[PDB]
RNA sequence: GAGCUGUAAGUAAGCUUUGAUCCAGAGAUUUCCGAAUGGGGAAACCCAGCAUGAGUUAUGUCAUGUUAUCGAUAUGUGAAUACAUAGCAUAUCAGAAGGCACACCCGGAGAACUGAAACAUCUUAGUACCCGGAGGAAGAGAAAGAAAAUUCGAUUCCCUUAGUAGCGGCGAGCGAAACGGGAAGAGCCCAAACCAACGUUGGGGUUGUAGGACACUCUAGUUACAAAGGACGACAUUAGACGAAUCAUCUGGAAAGAUGAAUCAAAGAAGGUAAUAAUCCUGUAGUCGAAAAUGUUGUCUCUCUUGAGUGGAUCCUGAGUACGACGGAGCACGUGAAAUUCCGUCGGAAUCUGGGAGGACCAUCUCCUAAGGCUAAAUACUCUCUAGUG
RNA sequence: UGAGUAGCGAAAGACGGGUGAGAAUCCCGUCCACCGAUUGACUAAGGUUUCCAGAGGAAGGCUCGUCCGCUCUGGGUUAGUCGGGUCCUAAGCUGAGGCCGACAGGCGUAGGCGAUGGAUAACAGGUUGAUAUUCCUGUACCACCUAUAAUCGUAUCG
């Protein structure tokens, strides 16, 4: 239970390249921060992403 | 009938069962046809009592 | 009821303890206090004290069925099966 | 194919040509016994008793001329009847 | 249609033309454990509450039903704290749960031995294993497409193009597509502008040879997509029935073999029978049959149903999206001159005189119209059925 | 083949009777010898019918066997009080909601499970070829029911 609750906004995984083009396993979290936003029986808080909480919402 | 068909199965066929059965093990019960003859007479009268209903 | 299968038929049983205890045979699921009443309601006697016992499956390749044997002891009245 | 009871002729084996009554059945196996046919002797005395034959090893004699012959079925009455190949006579 | 009581010979007592056993389609009964669910537990065991019942002078005992945990829906629904938006209790529910088919399908996550005659980029390989969804198939699918012909016109699969173009410590190795020939083949529903009601969907409308709103001429479809709930005739599937034609002699313990004379064929496929049988037996060719129960369909029934819309000033489409930078992955294509497609992090468009593509990028021309959804057939696979084949 | 070769797993036996086709090896008796903080007498774990009687000698028993923990047939385990459940809890193991994690699943609260400990009412004799605080005889105790009599209540049960 690690998701935004505006949007799908997961985790991914890739690899991490050095000089030599060695491959190594690693993980592409994402910018979820708590907020308490409002629902429709009472605000609670929840993960919300950094790019939903922009160009303004309800707090 | 509902209630004559109980009475024949419990009093009897069960209670006569129960005297075969008893017979035989004491070792004095010849006949032996006349068990399963009585078995299956139950079996018939609880078809009939089930569908009734 | 239909709790007693069998009576037992031994030396034990027969020549001696049938003065005044007889042996039966009863389901692998009954207690004591339902071989009391089902003993009195068939044969019409009253039974002061009642023993019981459990016995194991024995090989002979397959093993024999488990049986259980009550020894029951009458006040007033005799069987004489 | 033959029923109990009925006359039938050896058509192989070491009697053939010998004309008898059967006196019983075997159909799980398809055998059958014919009184003077395939008499054996036992052990326990001796004890000569008759062996059964397999069922394609006789034949049903004609009623009018005895002579063997197939079963058909013509089936016109409610039960269904055994008639005679040779004749239509019943067999 | 005369025998029967499994494997099994016996020893027993019995049933059966009042038609037993036996075969097929429907119903009844169905102990205990096991997702196991009243509470426990070392599965097949132990111990309880509630209600209604018999039994017993009463206690002890017994029988039949109910009581797990989570979800979606009633009802009451008074705490910190005088709106209340914690908890807390009862009621209803063909709501969930677990189990397979070493098989096929999609998604998440993801090795190594090995090859390169060593080895790190690369390969083995997105392979094995693990997990989580399913369905009889899945997936994909109605052009922001392929191209350069006087153009075609949803997706999938097969042949071909071709070991070609290209990729690559340009090593080992990897490896296309579009045209052309085939199987199969139908396409539709929403958001928005707008017209009526007090965040239920009620109308209206669905796009490029530009559509709709808005102004304007004016008598059919079927529940497999396209909205969905039934009543109405015929073929098959699951026991069966009828079914042509041979007699002697020799050798044998036994004839079907040998020796002679007769026969049937829309039947000379086979298996049995004291030895090698078209005519001895069961069958074959051919032709018939269904109480009752399934499946496939055909008919009327049933429901649901207004289509061409010449102007055309004003209005409408889908946004933190398209796209850019940084770090990764995926396209045959290893960041390379890399277009086209995706994820994380930041910055951030336009509005039909618009926007996207044609292998960097610009101009011209040409072809399309993204940021919503659904859709059968041609394809893959075989636990286990009923006929067969080598 | 090695080969009728190695071995036959710590130790005291002798004789007289009995059985029988067959006796150094089985049964009975008398002497002798060994253990005796014990090779004796009771009991947890574990094994699971090896327990008793009559009848057997193919195989098994490192020889023999008439014998057996081996084969066949039929038998044997009796509890209100003894040891465990309807009593409690340590460690530990599982936990409605809840917290944290690509998926599985990892932690954890109230609450439960869990003796090797706490609580808790029977003793002495007798009897079978095989059971005994269980069966039997003689005397006890604990919990719970029913009816009938003592304080002539502004008690009683928590």
């Amino acid at each position: 239970g690690k998701q935004c609750f505006v949007t799908g906004r997961k985790a991914s995984t890739g690899n991490r390249r050095s000089h030599a083009l060695n491959s190594t396993k690693r993980r592409w979290n994402a910018n979820l921060q708590k907020v308490r936003i409002l629902v429709d029986g009472k605000p609670k808080k929840v993960w919300v992403s950094a790019r939903a909480l922009k160009s303004g919402k309800v707090t | 009938l509902t209630t004559s068909e109980i009475e024949e199965q419990i009093k009897s066929s069960k209670e006569e069962l129960f005297n075969l059965r008893f017979q035989l093990a004491t070792g004095q019960l010849e006949e032996t046809a006349r068990i399963r003859t009585v078995r299956k007479t139950i079996a018939r009268l609880k078809t009939v009592a089930r569908e009734r209903e | 009821r239909d709790i007693l299968k069998r009576p037992v038929i031994t030396e034990k049983s027969s020549e001696a303890m049938a003065e005044d205890k007889y042996t039966f045979d009863v389901d692998t699921r009954v207690n004591k206090t339902q071989v009391k009443m089902a003993v009195e309601e068939i044969f019409n006697v009253k039974v002061a004290s009642v023993n019981i016992m459990n016995y194991k499956p024995k090989k002979k390749q397959g093993y024999t069925n488990k049986r259980r044997k009550a020894i029951v002891t009458l006040k007033e009245g005799s069987d004489d099966l | 194919h033959i029923k109990k009871g009925d006359n039938v002729k050896v058509i192989a084996g070491k009697d053939k040509g010998k004309e008898g009554k059967v006196i019983a059945t075997l159909p799980k196996k398809d055998r059958v016994v014919v009184e003077g046919v395939n008499i054996m002797k036992k052990h326990q005395g001796i004890l000569e008793t008759e062996a059964a034959i397999h069922v394609s090893n006789v034949q049903l004699l004609d009623p009018k001329t005895n002579e063997p012959t197939r079963v058909g079925y013509k089936f016109v009455d409610g039960k269904k009847v055994r008639i005679a190949k040779k004749s239509g006579e019943e067999i």
